[PDB]
Parts: C-alpha cells; sequence; structure tokens
C-alpha cells in the first residue's frame, strides 16, 4: 500500500487523470470493462495460438517452424475447419475449454468498481463465476437470441462468443470467416457493442495494443464525430514499457493509455503484478488512500456536502450515508470512524477547524470551500470529533413557521411576492398546513413546471414528493370526510386526471444523476416507510428498561422533526410520523416513569401536535 | 355518460376481433408487464394534441420561396425540398426564425399521451420535437432523459430515455438541432450515428409500438430495409398501430406483415368517420389499457389461467403470506388474515369470485377444459393450503388454526440431525438441509452447502430455490460475521474458513441482487424483493403501533395471525432470516405488546389471550430471560 502509495505520487498528470475519470465513472456507474485474452491468462486459461498449434499439429503434422502472425492465428483454424469439418473442431474445443482454470484476483478487481456491463472478447465462464461469486448478475450474451432475452440492466456481452450452450464452433468467433461476416452473422451484439461503447465509460484490460478487434473499434470511432464519444481507456500490460511515439499515435485514435510498464517497475513474465498495480491503484483512489494535502480534503468533502446545501437540514443519519458509512455521526454532534480505510479527510476538516493559522495556508478557493463546508457543519450541528467532544449542549432549533404554531405569519408569507422558486416552496408547505390543499397543489405544479430547466433538482423532487403527498392527503382526506365539503368536485377530477398511478418508486430512479449521486439519501423520500430504523431504536427502549439512549432518541425525534419541517416536507404530516411521535414520546414517558425528563418547548408542542386527547389521557392514568 | 357506453363498446369490440389482433394486444400488455415495451411514435400523435404540422411549413416556405401557395398536391421528396430549397436560398436564419415562431407555439397533450405512458414504457422513440410527450412524462411521472444529439447519448442519465430520432428544440429553436430537410435525411447515417445505432439496439431489445405514422412513411420504410438485413427470427416484429381513415387493403397488410409489421388497424376495429383520428388512435390505445385492466376476462378458463399466472411462480415456495399474495394480485384482493378475500381495486372482471364459484359448484368446474380443470387442482391446493378458504360474502364458519410443519420450529434437533445424515434426491432437500445446518450451529456446513446449491441451480428455470440460497448464503454469512465479531475480536470457526468467506462474500450488493434475475424472478416473483431488503416486517410494526395506538375483525386476532403468517413464511420456507435482530424483536414487541393490551381488556372489569402451543414456543425461542421477568412483574 506504501509502494502504490509512492508510485501514485510519482505520476504525471495524464495518469492520474485516467485515474479521476475511471474513478468518478465508476461512482456514476457508467463503468465497463472490456476484457479480453490477457486477463484469462493471468488466471491460468488456455490461449489460442497453442490451439493454432494444436491446429498446426493434426492439420501439418509438425508444430511452427518459427512464429506465425496474426493472420495465420486467424487460419489455421480455419484450414483445420475446413479439412477436418465441425466435429474435430468442436472436439478440440471441448477437451481444450472443459479444464476448469480458476478466476485471477483481478477479476474481484474488475468488480470492485460496479461496473455496468462486462464486455469481454473472452469466452470463459471466470468473469462470469467471478460475477455469480462476487454478487453482481450480468446477464450473458453471446449470441442474438440472447439480445432478445437480455434480462437485467447489466449484460455480459461476450462479443466472440461463449460455451455454455455448447462446446461448438458456431457459439464462438475463432476461425477467419468468423472474423471476416461479422456484422451480417454478429450485428446484434456489434450494435449492442457500440451502444455500450457510446454511453459508457470503456475500460480495455485484457489487450496487446495491436489487436485486431481494438483496431476494429479504433476504425469505427474514426468513423465518429470529434468529441462525440468517450474516449476508451486502454490499460495497458505489455513488459516493456510503451514508445511515446506509439502512445501519441493511439492516444490520437482515441485510446487513453494507461500503461503499466511505465508505472511498476516489473519483469518481463511479471503480468499479475502489472494488471493488479494498474487495477489497484484504481481501487486505492477510490476508497480515498491517497489523499494527502488539504486541498482534496476540503474538495472531497464539498463534493459529498455542497449538493446537500439546497436542503435546510440534514440529520445525522442523513450525513453518515452520504458520507458512505466512512464516519458514523453520533446524534450530539460528535464524528466516529466507521469504515474510513484511506485518509481521515474529516479529522483534517477538524484540525482545519480548530487550527486557524493551518487553515490561513489553504488556496483561496478551497478556504472559500472551507467557510460554506464550516457554516454547513455548525448550523447542521456536527461540532467536533469523539476524541475533541469536551463541553456540549443538546439544544434544538427548529426556526420553522409551521412547527411553532404561528399562522397569521403563515398567512402574511403566503401573501407576499415570491422572489425564486423554493420561497414558492416553502408558501407550497405553508398553504398544505393552513388547509388550502387545492392552492399548495397547484403551488408545486407551478414549481415543478418551473423547476424542470434547472440544475441540482431537489427542490424540483420535493415538490414533486410533496405534490404526491398532498395529493394523498387530499385523497384520503376526501376518503375519510365524504357535514361540510372541503373541495370542488371539478379539481378531484383534475387530480384524478393527473395523479394517476404515480410510480413513487422510479421517482428517485428518475434523475439526471445529479439527484441520483449527489442527493442519493433523498431515496428514502421515494419510500413509502423511512422511520423502521429509528422505531428500531425505540424497540431499545422496549427491550426494556420498562452516551444515555434517552437523549439518543430526544435527539434523533428532533432531527427528524427539524428535518421535516425545515425543509417543508408535508410527509410530517402523516400516519407513520405521528404514530412515531406517539410511540417515541410514550416509551420516554414510561422508561422515565422506570428510572427525571424535564420537558421543555418543543416537548409540549409534539404531545399537543402528534398525540390525540386518549394519548395524553393513558398515560395521564398510567 | 361516454365510460358505461364506451367500456361496453369496447367489450363488444373486443369479442368480435380476430384471432391476429387479439393475439397482438396480448403481445402488447405482457410487453407491458415486462417492462420491456417502447413506444415509437411520430407525426400523427401531435396533430391529435393540435400541434403544427409540417406540409404547412412546407407551404410556409413556398409562400417565402415561390410566392403562391402550391397548385395541388407535393408528394414526399418535395415534402423534403422546399425547405433545402429555402435552406440553400434564403439560409440557416429565416429558416430558424420560422421554426421558431412556428413552433413556440405552445400546443398541450392528447389524451392518449397518457394512455401511452399505461404501460409503463421502457423508453419514447420519437420521430416529433414537440415537448408534449416530454411533458406528459413530466406530469406522469416517469422521468425520461431525453436524446436529440449525440452528447446526450453520452449523458444519457436513466435507464429509461426519450429518444428524438429527428431531433428537439430544447437547446435552440435551430436548423442543426432537428432533422427536418433534406440533407437531415440523406446523410443520416454520418451525422447522427450514435442515434441510428442506439435505435436499432432499442427496437432489437423491446417490443417497438409504432404509434404516429402512416404505413408510407420514410422512417418506417428505413426500418423495414434495415430489418431485412437482419436475420430471420433474430427480432421481434415491431407493432404498427395504424389509424388511416380506411380501412387497410389485405394486399398491403399482407406485403407489410411479411416486412415485419404487425399492423393493428384502427379504421378496421373501430366505426369512425373520416376526420375522426382520436377516437381511433383511443380505440386502440385504450382496447390494449383495458385488455391489461383484465375487463375482458370472460370464460372460466381465462379466469383459471390469469390466476395461474400469478400463482404457478408461488408454488415452488412452502407457503405463502396474506400479504404476499396481496402484492402478487397487484393490490386486486386485498387478503385477510382469517382467510378471506376483500376487493380492493379491481376495476375488471371479478376473477378470484369466479374461481370460489367454480369451488363451491362442482358442476361448474365440471364443465371445464382438462388442461385447465388440473390448473383448478393446482391453485385449488394452494389456496387452501395457505388457507385463502372464501370471499368476505362467503364468510361463514372457519377457525384460525396455525400449522407450522417444520422441524426447526417444534424445536426436534434428532430428527433434523438424521435428516441431514440422508442422501438428498433434489436440490430443496439440499435447501432444507442447509438451513437445519443453520439450526443446529453448524453454519460452515451450511455455508458450503447454500454454495453448492447455488452453483448447482444457477442452470434452472424459476430459481427462487437459487435466490433463497443466494439470501441465506448471505445472511448465514452475516451470522458468521457478527458470531465471530461479538464471540470473538471457545473458538467457534476456524480462520481459513473465516479467510475463504472474506474472500468469497466480499462487497455483496444485497440491493442488485434482486435487480439481477432472468425476469422469471422479477416479474413472477416480484414479492420476494423484500427479502433483498435489510428490513422487511416495517408495515407489520406499523400495526403494532395500532396496539399502542392504545387500548367485527378483533386486531388481536390479525396481528397473532400475522405473527403466525410472517413465522410459518419464515421457517417452512426454511430462511435463515427468521434467525435475526429484526424478528427476534419483532416477536419481542409483538407477544409483548399482545400480553399488555391483554392485560388492560382484563383490567377495565370495572363494573383472556389463552396460549396454544405455539404461543409457549414463540414465547420460550424469541425472548431473553428479562423479558419473561419483565412481563411477569408488570
Amino acid at each position: 500500500g506504501e509502494k502504490l502509495k509512492e508510485v501514485f505520487l510519482m505520476l504525471d498528470n495524464n495518469v492520474v487523470e485516467c485515474i479521476k475519470e475511471i474513478t468518478e465513472s465508476s461512482r456514476n456507474g457508467k463503468l465497463v470493462f472490456f476484457v479480453g485474452a490477457g486477463v484469462s491468462t493471468l488466471s491460468d486459461y488456455p490461449q489460442w495460438w497453442r490451439l493454432v498449434d494444436k491446429y498446426h499439429e493434426e492439420l501439418y503434422g509438425s508444430p511452427k517452424k518459427g512464429n506465425y502472425s496474426s493472420d495465420e492465428y486467424l487460419r489455421i483454424p480455419q484450414i483445420f475447419y475446413n479439412v477436418k469439418g465441425e466435429m474435430a473442431f468442436d472436439g478440440i474445443l471441448k477437451d481444450f475449454f472443459q479444464v476448469d482454470k480458476p478466476t485471477n484476483p483481478i477479476h474481484d478487481k474488475i468488480l470492485a468498481m460496479n461496473p455496468a456491463h462486462v464486455i469481454t472478447t473472452n469466452y470463459d465462464n471466470l468473469i462470469d463465476t467471478a460475477c455469480w461469486k462476487r454478487g453482481k448478475y450480468f446477464s450473458v450474451i453471446s449470441a442474438e437470441e440472447d439480445v432478445a432475452n437480455a434480462t437485467s440492466s447489466r449484460y455480459l456481452l461476450k462479443v466472440a462468443g461463449d460455451f455454455r450452450k455448447g462446446f461448438k464452433g458456431e457459439n464462438v468467433v475463432l476461425k477467419e470467416d468468423d472474423y471476416l461476416n461479422y456484422d451480417q452473422n454478429y450485428p446484434l451484439i456489434s450494435n449492442l457493442m457500440k451502444t455500450i461503447i457510446a454511453t459508457h465509460t470503456i475500460v480495455f484490460i485484457g489487450y496487446g495494443l495491436g489487436d485486431y478487434n481494438i483496431n476494429m473499434l479504433l476504425n469505427w470511432v474514426r468513423k465518429l464525430q470529434k468529441d462525440s464519444f468517450h474516449k476508451p481507456f486502454f490499460i495497458r500490460t505489455d513488459p516493456s514499457p510503451i514508445e511515446n511515439e506509439t502512445l501519441i499515435y493511439y492516444e490520437n485514435k482515441g485510446l487513453r493509455i494507461i500503461d503499466a510498464a511505465s508505472l511498476i517497475d516489473s519483469n518481463e513474465y511479471d503480468y499479475l503484478e502489472r494488471y493488479s498495480a494498474v487495477m489497484d491503484l484504481l481501487i486505492e483512489s477510490q476508497e480515498n488512500k491517497f489523499i494527502t494535502k488539504d486541498d482534496e480534503v476540503i474538495d472531497y468533502i464539498y463534493g459529498k456536502i455542497s449538493p446537500l446545501f439546497a436542503l435546510q437540514y440534514i440529520r445525522k443519519i442523513d450525513l453518515k450515508h452520504v458520507f458512505e458509512y466512512d464516519y458514523h455521526f453520533e446524534v450530539n454532534g460528535t464524528v466516529v470512524r466507521h469504515k474510513n480505510k484511506g485518509f481521515g479527510y474529516m479529522e483534517r476538516f477538524f484540525e482545519l477547524k480548530e487550527s486557524c493559522d493551518e487553515r490561513s495556508k489553504l488556496s483561496k478557493k478551497q478556504y472559500e470551500r472551507f467557510n460554506a463546508l464550516f457554516n454547513f457543519f455548525e448550523k447542521n450541528g456536527v461540532i467536533c470529533m469523539a476524541k475533541d467532544a469536551g463541553t456540549l449542549n443538546t439544544s434544538i432549533e427548529i426556526n420553522s413557521l409551521a412547527y411553532h404554531g404561528k399562522y397569521d405569519v403563515m398567512k402574511k408569507f403566503i401573501e407576499e411576492q415570491s422572489v425564486s422558486i423554493e420561497d414558492d416552496y416553502k408558501k407550497a408547505f405553508f398553504l398544505a398546513c393552513l388547509g388550502r390543499w387545492e392552492e399548495s397543489y397547484d403551488l408545486y405544479s407551478n414549481i415543478i413546471l418551473n423547476s424542470i430547466d434547472e440544475s441540482n433538482g431537489c427542490v424540483y423532487y420535493l415538490s414533486q414528493i410533496n405534490r404526491y403527498r398532498i395529493y394523498q392527503s387530499i385523497t384520503q382526506a376526501v376518503t375519510q370526510f365524504n357535514h361540510y365539503k372541503p373541495f370542488t368536485d371539478e379539481f378531484l377530477a383534475r387530480i384524478e386526471r393527473e395523479m394517476t398511478n404515480f410510480n413513487i418508486d422510479d421517482l428517485f430512479n428518475g434523475m439526471p444523476f445529479e439527484f441520483q449521486k449527489k442527493y442519493k439519501i433523498l431515496e428514502f423520500l421515494s419510500d413509502n416507510q423511512f422511520l423502521y430504523d429509528d422505531t428500531v431504536k425505540l424497540f431499545e427502549l422496549t427491550n426494556k428498561v420498562r452516551m444515555s439512549s434517552d437523549i439518543v432518541v430526544l435527539l434523533r425525534l428532533y432531527d427528524n422533526l427539524r428535518f421535516l419541517y425545515e425543509n417543508c416536507l408535508w410527509s410530517v404530516s402523516f400516519h407513520e410520523f405521528h404514530q412515531y411521535i406517539r410511540n417515541s414520546m410514550s416509551l420516554l414517558i414510561e422508561k422515565a416513569e422506570y428510572e427525571g425528563f424535564f420537558m421543555e418547548y418543543y416537548d409540549f408542542v409534539n404531545i399537543s401536535r402528534h398525540f390525540k386527547i386518549d394519548d395524553i389521557k393513558n398515560l395521564e392514568r398510567s | 355518460l361516454e365510460s358505461k357506453r364506451y367500456g361496453e363498446k369496447l367489450k363488444e369490440v373486443f369479442l368480435m376481433l380476430d384471432n391476429n389482433v387479439v393475439e397482438c394486444i396480448k403481445e402488447i400488455t405482457e410487453s407491458s408487464r415486462n417492462g420491456k415495451l417502447v413506444f415509437f411514435v411520430g407525426a400523427g400523435v401531435s396533430t391529435l394534441s393540435d400541434y403544427p404540422q409540417w406540409w404547412r411549413l412546407v407551404d410556409k416556405y413556398h409562400e417565402e420561396l415561390y410566392g403562391s401557395p402550391k397548385k395541388g398536391n407535393y408528394s414526399s421528396d418535395e415534402y423534403l425540398r422546399i425547405p433545402q430549397i429555402f435552406y440553400n436560398v434564403k439560409g440557416e436564419m429565416a429558416f430558424d426564425g420560422i421554426l421558431k415562431d412556428f413552433f413556440q407555439v405552445d400546443k398541450p397533450t392528447n389524451p392518449i399521451h397518457d394512455k401511452i405512458l399505461a404501460m409503463n414504457p421502457a423508453h419514447v422513440i420519437t420521430t416529433n420535437y414537440d415537448n408534449l410527450i416530454d411533458t406528459a412524462c413530466w406530469k406522469r411521472g416517469k422521468y425520461f432523459s431525453v436524446i436529440s444529439a449525440e452528447e446526450d447519448v453520452a449523458n444519457a442519465t436513466s435507464s429509461r430515455y426519450l429518444l428524438k430520432v429527428a431531433g428537439d428544440f430544447r437547446k435552440g429553436f435551430k436548423g442543426e438541432n432537428v432533422v427536418l430537410k433534406e440533407d437531415d435525411y440523406l446523410n443520416y447515417d454520418q451525422n447522427y450515428p450514435l442515434i441510428s445505432n442506439l435505435m436499432k439496439t432499442i427496437i432489437a431489445t423491446h417490443t417497438i409500438v409504432f404509434i404516429g405514422y402512416g404505413l408510407g412513411d420514410y422512417n418506417i420504410n428505413m426500418l423495414l430495409n434495415w430489418v431485412r438485413k437482419l436475420q430471420k427470427d433474430s427480432f421481434h416484429k415491431p407493432f404498427f398501430i395504424r389509424t388511416d381513415p380506411s380501412p387497410i387493403e389485405n394486399e398491403t397488410l399482407i406485403y407489410y406483415e411479411n416486412k415485419g409489421l404487425r399492423i393493428i388497424d384502427a379504421a378496421s376495429l373501430i366505426d369512425s368517420n373520416e376526420y375522426d383520428y382520436l377516437e381511433r388512435y383511443s380505440a386502440v390505445m385504450d382496447l390494449l389499457i383495458e385488455s391489461q385492466e383484465n375487463k375482458f376476462i370472460t370464460k372460466d378458463d381465462e379466469v383459471i389461467d390469469y390466476i395461474y399466472g400469478k400463482i404457478s411462480p408461488l408454488f415452488a415456495l412452502q407457503y405463502i403470506r396474506k400479504i404476499d399474495l396481496k402484492h402478487v394480485f397487484e393490490y386486486d384482493y386485498h387478503f385477510e388474515v382469517n382467510g378471506t378475500v376483500v376487493r380492493h381495486k379491481n376495476k375488471g372482471f371479478g376473477y378470484m369470485e369466479r374461481f370460489f364459484e367454480l369451488k363451491e359448484s362442482c358442476d361448474e368446474r365440471s364443465k371445464l377444459s382438462k388442461k385447465q380443470y388440473e390448473r383448478f387442482n393446482a391453485l385449488f391446493n394452494f389456496f387452501e393450503k395457505n388457507g385463502v378458504i372464501c370471499m368476505a360474502k362467503d364468510a361463514g364458519t372457519l377457525n384460525t388454526s396455525i400449522e407450522i410443519n417444520s422441524l426447526a420450529y417444534h424445536g426436534k434437533y434428532d430428527v433434523m440431525k438424521k435428516f441431514i445424515e440422508e442422501q438428498s434426491v433434489s436440490i430443496e432437500d439440499d435447501y432444507k438441509k442447509a438451513f437445519f445446518l443453520a439450526c443446529l450451529g453448524r453454519w460452515e456446513e451450511s455455508y458450503d452447502l447454500y454454495s453448492n446449491i447455488i452453483l448447482n441451480s444457477i442452470d434452472e428455470s424459476n430459481g427462487c430455490v437459487y435466490y433463497l440460497s443466494q439470501i441465506n448464503r448471505y445472511r448465514i454469512y452475516q451470522s458468521i460475521t457478527q458470531a465471530v465479531t461479538q464471540f470473538n475480536g471457545y473458538k467457534p470457526f476456524t480462520d481459513e474458513f473465516l479467510a475463504r468467506i472474506e474472500r468469497e462474500m466480499t462487497n455483496f450488493n444485497i440491493d442488485d441482487l434482486f435487480n439481477g434475475m432472468p425476469f422469471e424472478f422479477q416479474k413472477k416473483y416480484k414479492i420476494l424483493e423484500f427479502l433483498s431488503d435489510n428490513q422487511f416486517l416495517y408495515d407489520d410494526t406499523v400495526k403494532l403501533f395500532e396496539l399502542t395506538n392504545k387500548v367485527g375483525m378483533s386486531s388481536d386476532i390479525v396481528v397473532l395471525l400475522r405473527l403466525y403468517d410472517n413465522l410459518r413464511f419464515l421457517y417452512e420456507n426454511c430462511l435463515w432470516s427468521v434467525s435475526f435482530h429484526e424478528f427476534h424483536q419483532y416477536i419481542r414487541n409483538s407477544m409483548s405488546l399482545l400480553i399488555e393490551k391483554a392485560e388492560y381488556e382484563r383490567t377495565r372489569d370495572i363494573d383472556g389471550f389463552f396460549m396454544e402451543y405455539y404461543d409457549f414456543v414463540n414465547i420460550s425461542r424469541h425472548f431473553k430471560i428479562d423479558d419473561i421477568k419483565n412481563l411477569e412483574r408488570s
């Protein structure tokens, strides 16, 4: 790990930017590995000039006096197939490919970046079984009815073919005319290959750089326009370092060559250390093992948090998810390491937070990032580390006019002119609180229509959710009430006409990767239920005693209700959250009865708001 | 008014269909239910929603190029040319200006736009350049990531595209953005290559339903030349909703069916006038929608087949909860936990009611075909095994006895040791042996056995036993890892097997596992999606919150029978997920709150809960000692 650290610190600009692009192209889920023969060779799988030599032994009688070229690699099978036949051919493929080699380590490293598809030209089950054992189902395609029955979103496109539906010759591209009428006998695999190439990030692994198929792709990308496609990355693992004229030529043809010989010191047959040099330089890049200076610290945290600036409050739970469980955030505002196996970046963030001269020797842009992250983490309550956890209070400040009660201020705020879309979002929530639900529905409709054409569309999403939830409150409102007439029938036909079978599941999987990677945490708002984990810690309260747990569930109730009211979410007004406050406050009063529990203003509001009268009656008599 | 006459009208139209059209509606219906549907709409869709047509703009071009309107009618090439002459004489600026003031006119959507989105299309490949299908998808709730140029293919975001083959006017009312002029249709394969390959890929993978198209339609001819280049039976034939006013001549239908289309004619389906387009489009679209909503089921054969199509998946499971049956019938019948059936969303033919009518009347099932009689016997043994007895109407005398016939739940260990030490004639016997090995502590052998079940049941259809061995492999992996984490860190497991499961069970994405199956474990066993979820008892926990939204079907029996549904589903299906934190706390909370409430309705006697064998086992098994201590003193 120190060796790849020093190798990483001794990289030029081009290679390290290539590792950045494969890293973020991994994190976007837009990565496709295009492995070839050299991947299988590491895992001891049979090569092809051996079988060509076998063909030579049965066709010419002797081995080859010397060396072939690429065409005789394509031809001694074709001569074999035209003289001996298909039966001897399929028999040789049978006893030469029923030999079951294992996988190599880089197979698991292939799957360490979450590839979408895997487009191999190999015909082994090794990447297959690495994906089976791995836990990623790639729906295997080697013929055309396999394209028609391509099952998952994640394919396993064997361009050459495979040997699952038989150790035959038709199943795979081996012989000469298999490489000659490829566009007539495999058309759908060809178009699917070129589509997956054009949409994803293609990372060639098991390939030399002369490689007939690589030349076919470079002729094809030569046919494409300039800057229409993403350039395929090429992990080159030849023993010699590449000549820079070759590198200039193939970088201009469209490859982005990550050479392994020019990256790590290796021997002549030292392939697995070259492949694993590149693959683990990628993996140790994406696991934040390479962050050194403060600039990459303040940038990384900004890359996880400058999404969430558009939200008014973020729970500690949501920050735990948005840092990918690397730091379990304790609800008093402190930080615990949970899975961070790279550079400690939160600790460097608090070290810059403490020492002013350390943030003083920072670049001005990253100093502005540090001010933004600073105002963030002080606004949300994340104060220090667990080490630096000294004197701390647990005061909650829910600065929303709907939660404190104040109605006339909400009526004044509704009757103003909105200078923003977020002001229309808060006005839509206050209209939802004051009963005027038709006007709130129409206002969320206007927010949706006015914030389609906008980046970081969380206000679009939360108006989408709150539109559908105020739709649910209107529908179950007129279902339990229908006395008085709440809403007219024409608006009811309007929302039954618009809000038809609104797939709430597909809504989160419906966003331009800015609401897929950046605001991943808001996925629970597409879920109908989202307080089940918090309910489980209420089951700690009643894994009965009939950092203390009581303050943990108070501060987590405060995290929830502050997240729901300050983000102006109508989801606070529902069956799940009302029963969540009933159960939380009920079990807290009962446990505190078993062992204080001085109630401040907020808990008075929670009991006065969320309970019914028989709740205070029952906890009065009990 | 309209919907009654209308629904009965499409009912009679459906009953007066030939074989070919009704099979086409079946294929678009199941191709909708598989999520493999793509609508390929064209100009005639936009015209219904009052959008400007193209010979009007060609006439505008004629008015600015020739001065007069056209003396008569053009053909297809002059439709392609008077813009190109305009662009070569006037320029790009007058061209983009005419496209500006002729396409900033905001027409609305039509009703069939929502009907397009009623089948859950994956992609929408329009040749239109309007925002109407777009805004129908915005308002609809389906985000289709819009592609009209090539960097849009590169930044194609969701799995669901909106492929505008011609182009669009969001990045400008320009001429380069769209395919309108002649060379836009001439160097299409050099200027739009990636859109072309993406079109042909989406055509080859999905079910393509042409809507807004005439049948001569240059682009349709381009696709028919392309599918002429393909092999025989390599592709699925594109459906063609034809809405010309005249009925199609059968020679034309023979020719274009042979070229590769599957023509659903609208004029030969409904009686309509000459400019009666929206009733023709809506005839086809609502014949599709009223087919998929089971509004067309008449005979008993389609009843017993439909239920079999939802249940013959679930035969491979040993027990199915009432909740899972509610999901597998798509909420059409809310199943009550005493075994009765309540209509919840069934807006088509009552098929469960016909099923129980065949269940009651033996002479009614006697006049059934022999194959569907065998289906009825299989569904019968199913619904009597799971407990679904009658309707809510037919709910008369009924008991609520539970029968958990699993050797792990009743306790019996020596019988499990004997059953482990036998020879397994099946894979499911290896699955039950793997679960019993998991119960008896031998977790290394259970892990290796689930590994063998996975390796031996890759090459098999209806792989729920594959999936549940996958889940139980990962959960027995979790029990080994948190087992050695709470006990270590006696010697439970060797270090080499620990490096073996850390080497194999690396970052196993439990989320992707359900979205990892050959559509037989995606549509058929959709309900087992909650087993890919770490938590699955939250809804049942909410009805425990009814018990502590505190105190004719009583709620107490409902939560007893639902606990019985859960624990029977977890033990009879040999799921190791029963042995975990969620389910142990679920039994602690359920039995705790039931004993406390039953104490309360003992407590107000100011002027019950007899436990049988199973509840004794639940308290003896799932509790800890301080649980019976605390409920003893309380």
